[PDB]
RNA sequence: CGCAAGGCUGAAAAAUUGACGGAAGGGCACCACCAGGGGUGGAGCCUGCGCGCGCGCUACACUGACAGAGCCAGCGAGUACUCCCUUGGCCGAGAGGCCCGGGUAAACUCUGUCGUGCUGAGGAAUCCCUAGUAAGCGCAAGUCAUCAGCUUGCGUUGAUUACGUCCCUGCCCUUUGUACACACCGCCCGUCGCUACUACCGAU
């Protein structure tokens, strides 16, 4: 089984490269399939390539079909993105203290198909293994710094990319009393985003949502009763858990519920969370002379 | 009780979340408050505005719980940190 | 400062500070290297009253210095003269001329005099393969050593 | 924070990633399992359909019927 | 340009020292010397990375010729205390018969 | 390519077509139509044939040992053992693709790295 | 450059598809029952958060002390790593370097000597936990965010008790759909909205 999942990383890669070279051509074979349309002149290099040419009747259709939206890209997620119910295991770190067990629970409950594991004297390699051998979805580490989280890596699987945060301004589920919280709503919540418009924060949403069970699409605009929210400002995503009712047409009361976090991504690595040698795709420039006013996502 | 159950049982007997009621029902009614009721309650239903303890206190005295607001305390240290 | 403790990257910098309330005052700073390597400032250190956690780009070595820089201001002093030469006028003497006069030597560093530097010829030590990755690669690329 | 959740869920768009049915490529339509020229170019696409079902189970029967 | 400066423009910046309370240490380090550092750790972290893949996407049934001529490295186990991952190399010197023993030690 | 390019019946086609090459490891990609009118080739079947998947899968030194190899017989793929230098494996089966179960290749390749379980 | 760019004005709906429930029946949950375990909360240290609160760390004796003997790990290699600051003295015109003083495991096993002796294991409450899990033990590293009052790895020793149940506490879902054979089941319930029509009541 691990040969296959190295193959398939192989091949996704390999795949990846085809494609960024392929894309470099089809830039130039959509304003031959615009200019055709319209009668606006072209470029000469553009009119007189002639494998362009006949690979462009070749295959005129999949532009067209990209156009349309019709199909999509080659992703980790665009395989299994809302067939299955991705379900998901959240850990601490080697030794963990109870407040952090608390926290682990808290977000365990946040997921409505997660799981939660001890780690005990659990390998990391182990981990990695035992998850891609009961088809995971995704994993969660956790690390606290005395009592407080500090760090998550949301790593996908099979061979997905990880992203890891540092966690600041956090409050616990398990601080106000029994008596004013209580045991939270499992139900099936819907997902709110604000602030992502490059295609570094289109990445980031869809690895962020992703975990999440997919919604019935027939009535998903009433129903359902609980909202969770990612904003963000200055690229520290600030995430909130909250549970609804609708008492109007045109109002509704908000219950804060879940815990609170802003995090900061300082890393996406295109490989799993075994993979410390696995290339980056983006991790917080510090130390350079414009890092601090750049804003990535 | 949950919090989405506990608060949709404080909205029904604050009624305002009750079913449609007639012409008849709008009339015993005003034959037969509300506002500091929902402060009460966007108060106590969003407990994450002030610091709490889960335990109570660790002695029992009785003569004759918010412990805090983190939020509105850092919004007046900054205003100070402004001026 | 001058490093006390070197990791990887993080590294301990013990004579630049002399209490945790300086350094309160100076966190999240934007400490240099003389090699070219810019760090942080990060957190107050506890034991020895003074000394601080930087963070930097690459591994620092023992033998740099950490430095600051920092942009102190500097106000003029209102002196003024007026050269009422007609009527007689106190001539306020220079630097040189105070020093002929009542017999002090001009400072000077001999840290800070300029002196020719020996470079020897910096020499690497060769590739060390841990034991387990050098076990466990395959056939075509086993190191063979005699 | 809360205005903006507010907003959505009133005017509701969440980016929730909707359960799409599983064989919408084979079944567009999605009909019930149960109890139930133009001509040149429906030529065409007849042809295409033979000339697939022919060259499928060529290449099935020459990939050892691992497929 | 390079007409428009005084040869005061060109003339160079003095390289400052290691505080002589502090020359024990070794060479002060500047720019050059941390380019020299930083371009060996470089490609030594490059080969290393190299060799961890490699090392990854290793297929545990290969089989050349060389593994039937050579001896592999085995373990710790195998190897005893004398074992680095390295496959031992030939020294060149070999068993040697009795009847060329006797020629030698004749001529000894 | 000949259909006219918004014909659902031709969009479905090619990716059809497309993913069964893929599957079946002729091609390197999934998305070009062009790669099926000059990709597809006999010498990419070849190099889909057996003695030269094991040869790039290392199991072998060069083809021509590889063809030695299976045609004595050594080389089983799943569970079955293959005596034709002719399988076409496919990109599911390469992951399969392995020695026998008594075979003195396995001996050999277990005494190499001095793991050679007598039991 | 032009349009945008002229104030009956002065802060706090849709519905033939909608609103809220109830009864029954299921499923799930160490935020539930059940059996046990372990924390925190007692004393001291301190990061943190808002004098207080937790999180870690240390100490508190039968599970003892002392002395011998034997026997075990894994991850770790950047011409790189050092805990101070000083009394003296050597060689130093001067800046320094020397020399001497002061402030690859834990464990475990076996064998003996001695005998409980300020030399006391944590209330109410609340939280967590079900197999290489709890817990004990040390070694390494310090990886652009966080972390030395610590953080993350890695190995070693490794149990008790459930592994059923929806009875309590909750959460979700059925009472519409989504598939056809055998086989079974057999019109769940309330208060209103909206719509069509019918006539009625009283002002203009």
């Amino acid at each position: 089984m691990l040969r296959k999942q190295a193959r398939q990383r192989r091949d996704y890669l390999y795949r990846r490269a085809l494609l960024l070279r392929d894309a470099e051509i089809a830039e130039k074979r959509a304003k031959l399939r615009a200019a055709l349309a319209s009668g606006k002149p072209l470029d000469p290099k553009i009119a007189n390539d002639k494998e362009l040419r006949k690979d462009f009747d070749y295959d005129v259709s999949r532009d067209i079909a990209k156009e349309q939206g019709e199909i999509d890209i080659d992703d980790e997620y665009s395989e299994l993105s809302g067939i299955v119910d991705p379900r998901v295991l959240v850990t601490t770190s080697r030794d963990p203290s109870s407040r952090l067990m608390a926290f682990s629970k808290e977000i365990r409950l946040m997921f409505p198909t997660a799981i939660r594991l001890n780690r005990g004297n659990l390998i990391l390699p182990d981990l990695v293994m035992s998850a891609q051998r009961e088809r995971l979805s995704d994993i969660i580490l956790l690390h606290e710094h005395r009592g407080t989280p500090t760090a998550i890596t949301i790593s996908h699987f099979p061979h997905g990319p990880t992203l890891m945060a540092s966690l600041h301004n956090v409050v616990l589920r398990a601080d106000i009393p029994k008596s004013i919280k209580g045991t939270v709503s499992e139900s099936y919540p819907h997902l709110i985003f604000e602030g992502f418009r490059t295609p570094l924060g289109q990445r980031v949403v869809k690895i962020l949502k992703h975990l999440f069970p997919p919604r019935d699409p027939t009535n998903n605009a009433k129903s359902g009763n609980r909202v969770i929210t990612f904003v963000n400002q200055d690229d520290c995503i600030e995430v909130r858990h909250h549970v609804y009712v609708r008492t109007n047409y045109n109002s509704v009361e908000l219950s804060e519920v879940g815990p609170r976090f802003t995090m900061r991504p300082f890393s996406i690595t295109m490989g799993t969370l075994e993979n410390k040698d696995a290339d980056v795709e983006w991790h917080l420039s510090q130390y350079t002379r414009t890092g601090r006013k750049k804003n990535y996502f | 009780g949950s919090q989405l159950k506990r608060l949709k049982a404080s909205l029904r007997e604050q009624g305002l979340i009750g079913p449609q009621k007639s012409k008849k029902q709008k009339r015993q009614n005003a034959n037969d408050q509300k506002a500091e009721a929902l402060k009460s309650i966007r108060e106590q239903f969003n407990p994450f505005q002030f610091k709490t303890n889960a335990r109570g206190p660790k002695f029992e005295v009785t003569t004759n719980v918010i412990k805090g607001r983190p939020e509105l305390s850092r919004a007046r240290s900054e205003e100070k940190r402004r001026q | 400062g001058t490093p006390w403790k070197i990791f990887k990257n993080t590294a301990f910098i013990k004579d630049m500070f002399n209490s945790s309330l300086e350094i309160a005052k100076f966190e999240g700073a934007a400490i240099r290297t003389v090699s070219g390597i810019r760090g942080q400032i990060k957190r107050a250190l506890s034991k020895p009253e003074g000394y601080f956690r930087a963070t930097f780009e690459d591994k620092i070595l023992l033998s740099d210095i950490v430095i600051l820089k920092a942009w102190y201001p500097v106000k003029p002093k209102q002196f003024y003269n007026p050269a009422t030469n007609l009527i007689g006028w106190q001539s306020m003497r220079l630097t040189g001329e105070i020093r002929r006069a009542e017999n002090i030597p001009t400072p000077q560093n001999p840290n800070s005099t300029y002196r020719k530097i020996e470079r020897p010829e910096r020499h690497f030590n060769p590739l060390r393969v841990p034991k387990n990755l050098a076990a466990e690669l395959p056939f075509k690329s086993q190191i063979v050593q005699t | 924070i809360e205005e903006l959740i507010k907003r959505r869920i009133l005017a509701g768009e969440f980016d929730e990633v909707l359960r799409r049915r599983p064989d919408m490529f084979g079944n567009p339509h999605g009909v019930r399992r149960g109890l139930v020229a133009d001509e040149k170019l429906r030529r065409d696409e007849e042809e295409i359909k033979r000339m697939w079902k022919e060259i499928s189970a060529k290449l099935d029967a020459l990939s050892s019927w691992h497929y | 340009m390079s007409s428009l400066r005084h040869a005061i423009q060109r003339r160079a910046h003095k390289e400052r020292a290691q505080p002589l309370e502090r020359q024990r240490l070794g060479i002060l380090e500047k720019k050059k010397d941390y380019r020299l550092r930083a371009r060996d750790y470089k490609k030594k972290q490059a080969v290393l990375k190299s060799l961890r893949q490699k090392a990854a996407e290793r297929n545990e049934d290969e089989f050349y010729f060389g593994m039937m001529s050579r001896k592999g490295p085995g373990s710790a186990l195998t190897r005893g205390k004398g074992f680095t991952g390295t496959v031992d190399g030939d020294r060149g010197n070999k068993a040697l018969s009795v009847e060329t023993v006797r020629l030698l030690k004749t001529q000894d | 390519s000949l259909l006219p390019p918004d014909n659902e019946v031709r969009r479905k086609h090619e990716t059809l077509l497309l993913d069964k090459l893929y599957d079946m490891g002729i091609l390197s990609t999934k998305a070009k139509l062009s790669a099926v009118e000059h990709n597809v080739t006999v010498s990419a079947f070849a190099r889909r044939r057996l003695p030269v998947v094991m040869t790039r899968l290392r199991m072998a030194e060069t083809v021509q040992a590889a063809t030695k190899l299976i045609e004595q017989g050594h080389v089983r793929v799943g569970v079955e053992e293959v005596r034709d230098p002719a399988f076409l494996v496919t990109r599911n089966m390469e992951d399969f693709v392995t020695w026998t179960v008594g075979s003195k290749i396995k001996q050999n390749i277990m005494k190499y790295r001095d793991k050679l379980d007598d039991f």
